[PDB]
């Protein structure tokens, strides 16, 4: 080694990222008809759900005590 | 009275037949795929959102009629 700089360095980084994503679709048909009465019906409906979520932090104290190197990692 | 097929549990040939109580004035078929619904019910329950959401299907076709004994498979080509 022949440079210095004799110091403390403290880094925190957080990144959150989230999603979602929802759909629904319905087709349907209804009938009635009379000649006798008569009803029928028919259809499909589809239905859909999606979550994330990722929550990432570091945090790190190169510094001068473990006391306070912890503590500052924890609540800056 | 209304006379209709009443299957407990869905039923590819539904045999039972009943005389419905009050509570029912139509005769209801549902097939459901692999499924097959004879059923006791009301024209005002002849409705896809009742039937879909009360027989919890994605995919249906359902009939009513007021004959008696008349909601048979058959009558649903699907």
């Amino acid at each position: 080694i022949t440079s210095g700089s004799m110091g403390g360095i403290y880094e925190y980084i957080l990144v959150i990222d989230k999603a979602k994503m929802e759909s629904l679709g319905i087709t349907s048909r209804d009938i009635t008809t009379c000649f006798h009465c008569k009803k029928f019906g028919g259809g499909k409906t589809e239905r859909a759900r999606k979550a994330m979520a990722v929550e990432d932090i570091i945090s790190r104290v190169r510094g001068g005590s473990s006391g306070w190197s912890g503590g500052l990692a924890q609540n800056r | 009275m209304l006379q209709c097929y009443n299957c407990p549990n869905p039923t590819a040939d539904c045999k039972t037949a009943v005389n419905c109580s009050s509570d029912f004035d139509a005769c209801l078929i549902t097939k459901a795929g692999l499924q097959v619904y004879n059923k006791c019910w009301k024209f005002e329950h002849c409705n896809f959102n009742d039937v879909t959401t009360r027989l919890r299907e994605n995919e249906l076709t359902y009939y009513c009629c007021k004959k008696d004994l008349c909601n048979f498979n058959e009558q649903l080509e699907n």
